[PDB]
């Protein structure tokens, strides 16, 4: 009946397992081994931001490097001037379980959403001068995990009925549909060129899309539990991965299979957040355990902590310009570090 | 400079407004308290709802003694919740409603109910626990064509506690499957409390009118005890 | 006219003993308990907020009341005779004055902001301070230090020549040099016995009260048993405060009041006195320490690092 | 990947006893409390038993206690299940789950639909 | 029997994947030392900078 | 001043 299928379908697993065995020719650690470390990195608190009345759970960073948006479950999501500590605006959200936010490349739209399961888009550059929403995109049959801009008409999704989507903001409507994930996807990455994008889910695996196909390029697996967190690494050959196996791990586009794995053995607490610096030799990954922790990339050396938090840390987020790195969690307040 | 200050003035001026209208914002949020409906499909949650709104996200707003309640049930989800449940950190208590008819669920039940309570983040919050459609219970328990020992072998070896009130009339075999219901959610609630949180259980159909009054009653409970908690009476 | 003495006023060397001995107790367990909320309060970080804070101005203010007047106390005991000189004179009762206010006053801030919290709805949150309760605890510095200004003021040193010897002894000057001070000498007791003892238990008792009532009067059973028990914890600590302290201002009072010039017996009368109020010196600062063991009685959040 | 994969299972006679085998590959199996959860046919996906990292605490559904006796041996990363006295209502898919994540005491993984960590699934016929 | 349509999918994505060339993992390595090593002097984490430079002083 | 009050002092605590 299905024999052949069956038979085909399994041994294919096998096939591309080999080829990557194959590949793997040495282990980054015995290529970084004799690298300098990056030594002991003791950034501290610049700047802490206070308003929200409840827990925040994203936050996103604008082109420039100094504005700032965040989204709190209380139904607010405020755009901070990092620089100045002031605010700019105060959006009001029609549901208060917002759980995503992501500024738009020019910085003339800003986006989020949540267990309302839509997508809403606001104006910050109104004629009449007031924030108000722009486009409140449906379709999606779960809430909306993460949302990124590629241009000012299209923003990039990811909802918990495991599916990825890729909206044209002045239509409305869908334009190409990601699927394949078996669990919730959790997290998106785009491209430093825009070309692809990746999204981590909750099945253990994390998977390559092409936005201009649609079609999955690669499934990259080795975490024990769900992914909770994507990166890009800066080249754009390369992207971390967070997860509640409390490891992190670094994956290579070409390579097609892990490169290195973050962990310690004090460590039994999950990832809630990864991002790398600008030149990519630090990785920094939030943790539920408060701690956001500093990895040097190539050597899996924890080369500091910003202990600054109480309750867990829920969003990280590093300037274009990588001149600091911006940390929100539970507490209710944004802490900016450098 | 005198654009560069001009400005500057301006910005703050801006977050002056922001900052006012964050206070009243934060007035009226934490005057408000929040729950989380939680229960399977069967389970009465829609008679709730209308006892409710009688005074996809299902909100609830509701009104006793001039203190605001906020309801909220979350209906446009996959099966996976262990994901979305983490939103409802801070909320004040998770209404849990059971059918206490059907002994087929009450199993998954109870395992839902052992999942929320020791969940890493939702173990600060109290459950009010709402057993329904009691008059369905009572009338299979007279009916005797169907037994509960044969989905909980401990049946046979239980005796009512001393403190059980029965309602006037109530057969003593009603009684005791009832509160053998009630004892399997306060075993597990018991077994990792830790004085964290705790569970109220109560007792309803789907023509009671006082649902509202006992979710008051038991929200002033739990917030007490998070208040003498907080200043180290216990 | 005043006619001699029966005869003559001393301290037993047993007496002397055996309140050293209680004391050197008292002075270790007190500084042991109080030291221990003060790392709790100061070294881990998540414990401290509003509530708490409270608690670390009380404790702040036992540790001087212990520090300040069981030291000099004890030496006196046995001594006999001040040491410090003009300067510390002026000093010593000025801050113990001061630390017992912060105590009194910290202890109704902590009945008022119990009341309140039990009362109203919503008082939960992490590391935070209130603006209210920060400006409230410097407040009551403040005020203690400002009540407390008149004991610097009036005190001075005196040599005097007593049964063929020669002594200098600090004590609040029998002649005043402005009407308040001598106000302040005519009232000093009853105003000790006033705003020290009788104002913090009022605004204590009738702040548990309302906040018992708040608890038993409105609605598992085993709540019930909790908010008993915090009733009686409660009214154990107001009643354990109201008789550790009573002795003292009860020994000041009854000077007022017994001790006629006239009465050749005055001195005997006077002996006991000083017996009562070397005791309640003690008992004082057993008042102090009483606090922190109630804590870890009662509180469980400390008991997890308090002691093993 | 992480892969769970279930052996035993087959035709039995009303009474009897089988053993269900799952082994456990690429996650550390000490680390994790693991389940049972059956489909009968025709029927939603209910939960059997469930077993700790240790093996020092275990729970059952009501319904097979003293039938079912969970095992697991951590060194050789295998979960088993011995079945005793299996009667004709105790046919169904049975599979081993894994808890979503390390270090908890609450799972969440009888689902109707997909749920990631959980082996094809063997068929018991009695 | 139905089942058929749905179990193509299980094959078509990962022959699709399997078929993509791949690079050694020495030299995506050496992508990255060289990538990382390029940029340290522009990384204000990796190399702190002058207060005066930092506009969060 | 009566010499008696000021012992009292002398050896009384200090208050």
């Amino acid at each position: 009946e299905l024999d052949q299928l069956r038979q085909e379908a399994e041994q294919l697993k096998n096939q591309i397992r080999d080829a990557r065995k194959a590949c793997a020719d040495a282990t980054l650690s015995q290529i970084t081994n004799n690298i300098d470390p990056v030594g002991r990195i003791q950034m501290r608190t610049r700047r802490t931001l206070r308003g929200h009345l409840a827990k925040i759970y994203a936050m996103h960073w604008g082109t420039d490097s100094r504005l700032l948006v965040s989204a709190s479950q209380d139904g607010k999501l405020i755009i901070w001037d990092s620089y100045t500590t002031n605010k700019v605006h105060a959006i009001p959200l029609r549901s208060s379980w917002v759980m995503t936010c992501a500024y738009a490349p020019s910085g003339n739209y800003v986006a989020c959403g949540g267990l309302d399961n839509i997508c809403s888009i606001y104006n910050l550059k109104t004629r009449e001068g007031n924030v108000r929403v722009s486009r409140e995109l449906a379709g999606h049959t779960g809430y909306l995990s993460c949302c990124r801009f590629l241009d000012d008409n299209q923003i990039v999704t990811s909802s918990g009925d495991t599916t990825c989507a890729l909206w044209d903001i002045e239509t409305g409507q869908q334009t190409t549909t990601f699927t394949g994930h078996t669990g919730d996807v959790m997290s998106l990455s785009l491209a430093p060129d825009t070309r692809l994008f990746v999204s981590g889910a909750c099945d253990a695996s994390a998977k390559l899309w092409d936005v201009r196909e649609g079609m999955c390029r690669q499934t990259f697996t080795g975490h024990e539990s769900d992914i909770n967190a994507i990166c890009f690494f800066p080249n754009g050959n390369a992207f971390a991965t967070g997860s509640d196996d409390a490891t992190c791990r670094l994956f290579d586009l070409r390579a097609d299979q892990e490169l290195m794995t973050y962990s310690h053995d004090n460590i039994i607490c999950g990832i809630t957040s990864v991002s790398f610096s600008k030149s990519g030799r630090l990785l920094l990954a939030g943790y539920d355990d408060f701690n956001c922790n500093v990895w040097d990339a190539l050597k899996a050396d924890r080369a500091g902590v910003l202990a600054g938090h109480d309750n867990r840390v829920s969003c990280l987020g590093v300037t274009d310009d990588g001149m600091a790195v911006a940390t929100g969690s539970w507490d209710s307040f944004l802490k900016i570090w450098n | 400079t005198e654009d560069q200050r001009n400005e500057e003035k301006a910005q703050r001026e801006a977050n002056k407004k922001i900052e006012k209208q964050l206070q009243k914002d934060k007035q009226v949020y934490r005057a408000t308290h929040r729950l989380l409906l939680l229960g399977a499909d069967n389970s009465g949650k829609s008679t709730i709802v209308k006892q409710m709104r009688i005074l996809g996200i299902f909100e609830t707003k509701f009104q006793v003694d001039k203190v605001n309640f906020h309801m909220f049930d979350v209906g446009g989800q996959r099966d996976e919740r262990r994901k979305w449940i983490q939103c409802f950190n801070d909320v004040t208590a998770i209404i849990f409603v059971v059918d206490s008819s059907d002994y087929n669920r009450l199993q998954e039940a109870l395992n839902l109910f052992k999942s929320i309570w020791n969940n890493r983040w939702l173990r600060t919050i109290s459950v009010i626990l709402f057993l329904n459609k009691q008059d369905l219970l009572a009338e299979k328990v007279l009916a005797g064509k169907s037994k509960i020992e044969d989905y909980f072998p401990e049946f046979a070896r239980y005796t009512t506690p001393e403190d059980a009130t029965p309602e006037p009339g109530e057969d003593p075999r009603v009684t005791r499957a009832k509160y053998f219901i009630r004892d399997e959610f306060l075993r597990i609630s018991t077994a990792s409390g830790d004085g964290r949180h705790y569970c109220y259980p109560h007792f309803t159909c789907a023509v009671d009118t006082e649902n509202a009054r006992r979710i008051f009653n038991d929200c002033k409970d739990i917030i007490l005890q998070m208040n003498l908690r907080e200043y180290n009476l216990v | 006219s005043p006619p001699p003495c029966q005869g003559p006023i001393e301290i037993k060397e047993t007496f002397k003993y055996i309140n050293t001995v209680v004391s050197c107790l008292v002075f270790v367990l007190g500084i042991i308990g109080n030291s221990t909320l003060l790392r709790i309060i100061y070294k881990n970080k998540c414990m401290r907020n509003g509530p708490n804070i409270l608690i670390a101005s009380l404790a702040l203010g036992d540790l001087l009341h212990i520090v300040i007047d069981i030291p000099i106390n004890v030496y006196k005991l046995l001594a006999e005779d001040w040491p410090f000189g003009a300067e510390m004179c002026k000093l010593v009762p000025f801050i113990q004055k001061a630390s017992v206010g912060i105590t009194v006053l910290s202890l109704c801030a902590l009945s008022i902001d119990r009341y309140r919290a039990v009362a109203s709805w919503s008082r939960i949150k992490g590391i935070g301070v209130p603006k209210w309760t920060a400006v409230e605890i410097v407040l009551i510095w403040v005020v203690s230090v400002v009540l407390a200004v008149p004991e610097a003021i009036g005190f001075d040193i005196i040599t005097m020549d007593y049964k063929g010897s020669y002594l200098r002894i600090c004590l609040l000057h029998p002649v005043q040099k402005t009407a308040f001070m001598q106000f302040y000498k005519t009232a000093k007791d009853w105003w000790l016995f006033s705003f020290y003892f009788c104002l913090p238990l009022a605004i204590t008792a009738f702040f548990y009260t309302l906040m018992t009532c708040e608890m038993l009067r409105k609605k598992l059973n085993d709540h019930l048993k909790q908010r008993r028990e915090v009733a009686k914890t409660v009214f154990c600590l107001v009643l354990v405060f109201a008789l550790c302290w009573l002795p003292l201002h009860l020994s000041r009072i009854l000077k007022l009041t017994l001790y006629n010039q006239n009465d050749p017996n005055r001195c005997e009368l006077l002996s006991f006195l000083l017996v009562l109020d070397y005791i309640g010196i003690n008992m004082a600062s057993l008042n102090s320490c009483i606090n922190p063991i109630a804590l870890y009685l009662v509180s469980k959040r400390f008991k997890n690092c308090f002691k093993s | 990947q992480v892969q769970l994969q279930e052996s035993g299972g087959g035709l039995v006679q009303p009474g009897g006893s089988l053993r269900l085998s799952c082994a456990a590959s690429g996650f550390t199996f000490s680390n994790y409390k693991m389940n049972w959860v059956r489909q009968a046919p025709g029927k939603g996906l209910e939960w059997v038993s469930d077993i700790s990292q240790s093996g020092a605490s275990i729970s059952y559904t009501g319904s097979v206690k003293g039938r079912f006796t969970i095992s697991r041996d951590n060194a050789k990363n295998t979960l088993y299940l011995q079945m005793n006295s299996l009667k004709p209502e105790d046919t169904a898919v049975y599979y081993c789950a894994r808890c979503p994540a390390p270090f908890t005491r609450d799972c969440f993984d009888v689902t109707s639909t997909t749920y990631a960590y959980r082996g094809q699934g063997t068929q018991v016929t009695v | 029997t139905a089942s058929i349509a749905q179990a193509r999918k299980l094959v078509e994505q990962l022959k699709m994947e399997a078929n993509i060339d791949r690079i050694k993992v020495s030299k995506a390595a050496a992508d990255l030392m060289a990538y990382c090593e390029a940029h340290a002097k522009e990384d204000p984490l990796l190399t702190p900078v002058p207060a005066s430079e930092n506009p969060f002083r | 001043m009566d010499k008696e009050a000021v012992y009292f002092a002398h050896l009384d605590i200090i208050w």
